């Protein structure tokens, strides 16, 4: 993706659904494309 | 357990429409952010909202 | 069916669709020509990662191609109008020779110096197009799948090699291509004895006046055709008449051993060299 | 572009669609500067 | 052939003023596209005006 605009603009804090975990569902691309960061993430300033 | 009822149902089908202001993030890059035009208002407004 | 819609059925990107928005007017072939295609069948390269993999059965096998042009590019819908024999159509280049207005084009497999990708490797999935080449390329890359396939009846295991690399290095217009490591395919050898029949043919045919002819030239004339030809009565012609038209019959059939189908004829070439007018599937 | 085209037997033009592009180069000016810390301290305590 | 003049000059710079909607549109897909509302107003007007 160009994920920066999911990392700036506003979410769809939304009725979401998983199956088992969702980082285990990002382990099996249970979710398609995913991305994962278990920091404070600083790439999303620097643009 | 089965019962035969009348279903409340759409009669038409969805509208997803590329605005004035989406149309021009076509002519850039070919790829669509709806709510283009929400997420404007939404960086004059607080960081995310 | 014409106009051939076709799914793209990959996960495609904005650097793919933008490449054939530049590229409308290029060649893919279809198996199936309906109206609806997917991608699968779309495109050249879904044959050319075979296991065996020669330019024995390519070749053979893309007749069974049905040609298509590329049009109406935008997203994820391609329209592929699949030409009629005889009008006119422009075809943008898809290998670099420059196709020399005036002339028959043709189809060539694959580049197969290495496996080019087509448009991106989109999934693993490249599209490939095939090559058109003036006929004149199309029938020495065949010529010579053969020369080297007569070559190795009659050599060990290594001046075959040593002549091959003498051989594979083809300098034509613009391009220095590669045979593709001449891989001895029952293919050519059903061919290879029609030619070994008709080269036995014409002997039979030589009726010691076409036998004779530069034989005796090189006594009167000094030409550069005759020269290099050195070191490589009755008065029946009515039957001479017959003797050099059955000639005839094997030299059209020779000639059609190694070469190809007949296809695009050049209307016009344009100054980029890119685009180029072409009738006559 | 322009266009002209001539005669008969004269060759002619097509279409040439010209959209360049002019980019830009970065080269981010820096100058340094000191200060000492007695300097600075004369302002941060300011003795009797 | 010369003269000492006095000639007007600019003294402030000049304001490449990013539109809240252009940093939506340099966040959405990363290419800024000057006045970009008013090539919205040339797609719902003519085109190549």
């Amino acid at each position: 993706e160009n994920w920066t605009a999911t990392e700036l603009l506003p979410k769809l804090d939304v009725p979401i659904d998983l199956l088992t975990h969702i980082k285990l569902s990002v382990g099996e691309e249970m979710f398609n494309n995913f991305r994962l960061y278990y920091g404070d993430d600083p790439e999303r300033y620097n643009l | 357990s089965i019962r035969r009822t009348g279903v409340k149902t759409p009669a038409s089908y969805g509208k997803f429409v590329l605005s004035k202001e989406n149309a021009v993030t076509a002519i850039a890059h070919h790829a669509i952010m709806a709510d283009f035009s929400q997420h404007a208002d939404r960086i004059q407004q607080s960081s995310q909202k | 069916e014409t106009t051939v819609l076709v799914t793209f059925e990959q996960r495609l990107t904005t650097g793919d669709v933008g490449k054939l928005s530049r590229l409308i007017g290029a060649v893919i072939p279809i198996p199936y020509r309906h109206h609806l295609l997917g991608s699968s069948q779309v495109g050249l390269d879904a044959v050319v990662k075979d296991k065996t993999r020669d330019y024995s059965r390519m070749r053979a096998r893309m007749r069974e191609m049905t040609l298509t042009i590329m049009r109406r590019v935008e997203g994820n819908q391609m329209i592929l109008g699949v030409p009629t024999h005889g009008q006119c159509y422009t075809i943008r280049n898809t290998g670099p020779v420059s196709w020399e207005k005036g002339d028959v084009l043709t189809t060539l497999p694959p580049v197969f110096s290495g496996e080019v990708t087509g448009l991106v490797s989109v999934s693993d999935w490249d599209l490939v197009l095939p090559w058109i080449v003036p006929m004149a390329l199309a029938t020495e890359i065949n010529q010579r799948m053969m020369m080297l396939a007569l070559l190795s009846l009659d050599r060990s295991h290594e001046e075959v090699r040593a002549a091959t690399a003498q051989l594979r290095v083809v300098r034509y217009r613009d391009a220095t291509l590669t045979l593709p490591e001449i891989t001895i395919d029952d293919t050519v050898l059903i061919d290879m004895r029609n030619v070994c029949i008709s080269l036995s043919m014409i002997a039979n045919l030589s009726s010691e006046v076409t036998l004779a002819y530069v034989r005796k030239l090189a006594l009167e004339d000094s030409n550069m055709l005759l020269m290099k030809c050195q070191e490589i009565y009755n008065i029946t012609p009515t039957e001479e008449l017959n003797k050099l038209t059955a000639l005839f019959v094997m030299i059209r059939q020779i000639t059609d051993v190694i070469s190809e189908q007949p296809a695009f004829l050049v209307c016009d070439v344009s100054p980029d060299d890119k685009s180029a007018l072409c009738i006559y599937k | 572009v322009p266009r002209v085209a001539t005669g008969a037997g004269i060759p002619t033009s097509r279409q040439t669609t010209v959209m360049v592009s002019k980019y830009s180069e970065k080269s981010p000016i820096t100058i340094p500067f000191e200060i000492s810390a007695a300097c600075l301290t004369h302002l941060k305590e300011t003795f009797e």
